RNA sequence: CCAGGUCCAGACACAAUAAGGAUUGACAGAUUGAGAGCUCUUUCUUGAUUUUGUGGGUGGUGGUGCAUGGCCGUUCUUAGUUGGUGGAGUGAUUUGUCUGCUUAAUUGCGAUAACGAACGAGACCUUAACCUACUAAAUAGUGGUGCUAGCAUUUGCUGGUUAUCCACUUCUUAGAGGGACUAUCGGUUUCAAGCCGAUGGAAGUUUGAGGCAAUAACAGGUCUGUGAUGCCCUUAGACGUUCUGGGCCGCACGCGCGCUACACUGACGGAGCCAGCGAGUCUAACCUUGGCCGAGAGGUCUUGGUAAUCUUGUGAAACUCCGUCGUGCUGGGGAUAGAGCAUUGUAAUUAUUGCUCUUCAACGAGGAAUUCCUAGUAAGCGCAAGUCAUCAGCUUGCGUUG
């Protein structure tokens, strides 16, 4: 008996999505207590850039744009069925988080 | 180590594309497509997926040795946490006489005969193979013979893709009752083939 | 494990050498090669982000005070790691000043250098320009004869690349005095080469052999002419015969032609 | 500096990086930069 | 001036003159009308082809047109 | 970049010397000028590593040229061009590409010795603004219910409580879809594609923006890539190293980008107090809450956050009110300068920066001329991120008023 919370982070929200319903099909199939799966806010990371890299006619800008996405989903499991699912559920593009403290 | 999120992610990629530039320029001839990395608790794991690999791993892994070193010591890891993996083509799980001579080797020093079994469709399955199949003909230490026959995956029997995908070697193991047959047949992926009107009633 | 005192004086002094220039060298750093343990004691002072004058210096005190095998054991743990650190992490993949100083001067004991250094870098992944920069670093230090002959002896014994060819170039305009035997095994490195009628050849029977190659053949039928059988000399002939260079060849064997027989 | 082309002139310092931005314009999109917006 | 591409007029021109009675002057209709008889990749490109019909609908009812 | 002080040259070949001594190091001292060196007296390792002198050039971590391949930076920055077949002409050439009309467009219609077809542009991608309808939450918020605080009590108000429970996403947010297609009407137009005005709409200038191709041109830049490649010496040159000390800011000045002002829609003193884009520390010391000291600058003692959790609700400034000042180079302005106290830096003088007092310089809306701009836009105002060890008057964004 050990309460786990996993947060996952991810650019992309397709394979960010297909985890997080493959992660909740799996917890509810299997009769675990569990939360939902909640939703951070995207970050969007936003960088300046010169349109002139050479030192020729007026100054103006443009800006590079990142999104990241995350989420946290908070489940309640044995040691066996936490570390299969962790050697599960690792994909490419998807970064998941296993916390073992509550406090 | 410990890193900021963002500082670690975008570090995380650059690790990504040093790797991917490092293995685009340095294993041209040896059909380079693309990398992926494994993160474990306990090291960090490289699978090269490079379309001819009896180039990659030389002789006693002399250049797997090699570029683990060069993973090594330009970007600072201790010595055992960087492990390069060798995927595409020599396998040793994707050559049905290699995995023929192994359970032979592994009936030879005494094994059980359903264990060698589990092990090799195990090492086949999980070396990136479609299919497999284990035929062992043979008195099994009885008076009777018997013939029995275990599958898994996805495997074809009949056509011209079984001409240019499947492997199927066939062994004869000596033990101390008499003689077992041994055939082995593997299924790799095919992905990887480089070369009025009327009113009715009822 | 170390007692707490030698872990915080050397991590002291590691944090004192990241910057050092000139001057003379702390008195804890000089009395490691007085040490029955050093390799304890250069671990915690932190090996990787040595300066280069402490690279340099640390090459001089750790030749000149210690006996081969620990010399070739300090070169091929820091200066071998070093120096493979400072061309591959360097930016036009170049070497710094006092690092091919340090390369330099750790040639003054040369066995320990080559069994340290030279051996582990032709097997662990030489590249041109690696290989180039050491060329270039043992065609300065003037060596005695007979590790120049037993280090191209193993130069011989490796298997085929251009850069074992600029070593092998570097360790035969020498012109030192070699043993019969080392001709020998140069002309037994020589004979794997040729293609073999009878069924019998490899990877290096039938590849592509540079300018490079034929120019060595050319150094080692000028020098060691002398020093040859007569059955070396007509397999010699046949490596001629049938390999031989179009700008190069004909002055190899009328060069080969005009040697006696031991 | 830039560990590229021996850049010691156009450095971004940031996120200890320090890639000249005339190497970042090429090698954005393999880092993960992609041009949205 | 919005004049719209060459893909939709042509386009329209063959659903008009091959599917012409089931088109009406309703937008909203022609919409899922389009989804339902044509295979176009995107929701902006098939609401552009879906309002061109509904308007060829709209001066069709007039009288007689060149194709 | 200088003024000086030091190393380390040279691979290789040849000749004398050298073991009965050429000389490499650990030193302890004499040193040594500014600092390290350098050298010689011992205690010692010594042991060819040679010392000195001649010669093509090794060294190309010696570079410029010639051939290739190659990546990045520009342009005809292709936004109307080319080609196939036809016609016309001995040929250069032309028709396609046009009498007309229309469009933003060689975009179309129509007519026709032109008729096809390609890449241009149109188009593909990516963003925004509305969804009280979904599908859903202690790393966001609201409301109800407990426990509890203070006040009038006649019902209430203001709160606490990172779990006391319940409900929801109305606001916050991750999504799936919708929706817009110039929809409809009226003018205009061969009344053909289109354009303009009105209504509805969250959105009706192409609702607004940039990336992506094919093509012909770049002696553009290097790759520390390769080919017995042309050039100059091959080295007492420091293009290699170090050590200190100075600068790049020095000032009759011209030009340019900005800041602060010339004031009373204002300067000063109290009170009211509103944001968002961000960012933040490991094998180190970032963002800092809270408590003490100090006029302050700040110091000090602890704690939280490796982050929607803490800084932070960034309680920011301009602003709002109530008092002081009266048109007086004034209490506007704050240049310059001195003294002291603190902080960062190894080191603050040519004053790094911050605080206290004093000094209170020009400067009474600016000539010839000139820059930018059509709606949350100009302008004023601060804040955040980069340069960061310390400061911005540098740049990019954000928010407030408008
Ligand atoms: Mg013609
Ligand atoms: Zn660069």
């Amino acid at each position: 008996i050990i309460k786990i919370r996993i947060t996952l982070t991810s650019t992309k929200v397709k394979q960010l999505e297909n985890v997080s319903s493959n992660i909740v099909k799996n917890a509810e199939q299997h009769n675990l207590v569990k939360k939902g799966p909640v939703r951070l806010p995207t970050k969007v990371l936003k960088i300046s850039t010169r349109k002139t890299p050479n030192g020729e006619g007026s100054k103006t800008w443009e800006t590079y744009e990142m999104r990241i996405h995350k989420r946290y989903i908070d489940l309640e499991a044995p040691v066996q069925i936490v570390k299969r699912i962790t050697q599960i559920t690792i994909e490419p593009g998807v970064d998941v988080e296993v916390v073992v403290a509550s406090n | 180590a410990l890193i900021s999120k963002k500082r670690k992610l975008v570090a995380d990629g650059v690790f990504y594309a040093e790797l991917n530039e490092f293995f685009t320029r340095e294993l041209a001839e040896e059909g380079y497509s693309g990398v992926e990395v494994r993160v474990t608790p306990t090291k960090t794991e490289v699978i090269i997926r490079a379309t001819r690999t009896q180039d990659v791993l030389g002789e006693n892994g002399r250049r797997i040795n090699e570029l683990t070193l060069l993973v090594q010591k330009r970007f600072k890891y201790a010595p055992g946490t960087i492990v390069l993996y060798a995927e595409r083509v020599q396998d040793r799980g994707l050559s049905a006489v290699a995995q023929a001579e192994s359970m032979k080797f592994k009936l030879l020093n005494g094994l059980a005969i359903r264990r060698a079994a589990y092990g090799v469709v195990r090492y086949v399955m999980e070396s990136g193979a479609k299919g497999c199949e284990v035929v062992v003909s043979g008195k099994l230490r009885a008076a009777r013979a018997k013939a029995m026959k275990f599958a898994d995956g996805f495997l074809i029997h009949s056509g011209q893709p079984v001409n240019d995908f499947i492997d199927t070697a066939t062994r004869h193991v000596l033990m101390r009752q008499g003689v077992l047959g041994i055939k082995v047949k593997i299924m790799r992926d095919p992905a990887k083939s480089r070369t009025a009107p009327s009113v009715k009633d009822y | 494990a170390l007692p707490e005192k030698v872990i915080k004086a050397y991590t002291t002094v590691g944090s004192i050498l990241k910057t050092w220039t000139h001057g003379k060298l702390p008195k804890l750093f000089k009395v490691i090669p007085s040490l029955r343990n050093w390799q304890d004691v250069i671990y915690v002072t932190n090996p990787e982000e040595w300066s280069p004058h402490v690279v340099y210096e640390a090459t001089k005190l750790f030749v000149s005070n210690l006996t081969a095998k620990e010399s070739q054991k300090f070169i091929n743990l820091i200066l071998l790691e070093r120096f493979r650190d400072n061309i591959e992490t360097s930016e036009d993949h170049s070497l710094n000043y006092h690092i091919y100083r340090a390369v330099k001067k750790s040639l003054y004991k040369p066995s320990a250098f080559f069994k340290g250094f030279l051996f582990p870098l032709v097997e662990t992944g030489c590249n041109v320009r690696e290989a180039t920069i050491a060329g270039s670093v043992l065609a300065k230090v003037s060596v005695p004869a007979l590790h120049s002959s037993a280090a191209l002896s193993y130069l011989l014994r490796l298997p085929f690349s251009p850069p074992t060819t600029v070593f092998i170039k570097i360790l035969l305009d020498k012109k030192y005095a070699l043993p019969y035997q080392t001709v020998d095994d140069c002309v037994y490195y020589f004979m794997r080469f040729r293609i073999l009628d009878d069924g019998s050849n490899g990877e290096d029977a039938t590849r592509v052999l540079p300018v490079i190659w034929h120019k060595a053949f050319l150094t080692f039928a000028q020098r060691y002419k002398n020093d040859i059988t007569q059955d070396q000399r007509d397999f010699l002939l046949e490596t001629v015969r049938q390999r031989g260079h179009k700008d190069i060849g004909p002055e190899i064997r009328r060069e080969l032609l005009a040697g006696a027989s031991r | 500096q830039c560990r590229v082309c021996s850049s010691h002139t156009g450095l971004i310092r940031k996120y200890g990086l320090n890639i000249c931005r005339q190497c970042f314009r090429e090698k954005a999109n393999d880092i993960g930069f992609n041009k949205f917006r | 001036g919005r004049v719209r591409t060459k893909t939709v007029k042509r386009a329209s021109k063959a659903l008009i003159e091959r599917y012409y009675p089931k088109l009406t002057l309703d937008f909203q209709t022609n919409k899922r009308l389009c989804d339902e008889i044509a295979t176009i990749q995107s929701k902006r490109l098939r609401n552009k082809i879906a309002g061109y019909t509904t308007h060829l609908m709209k001066r069709i009812q007039k009288g007689p047109v060149r194709g």
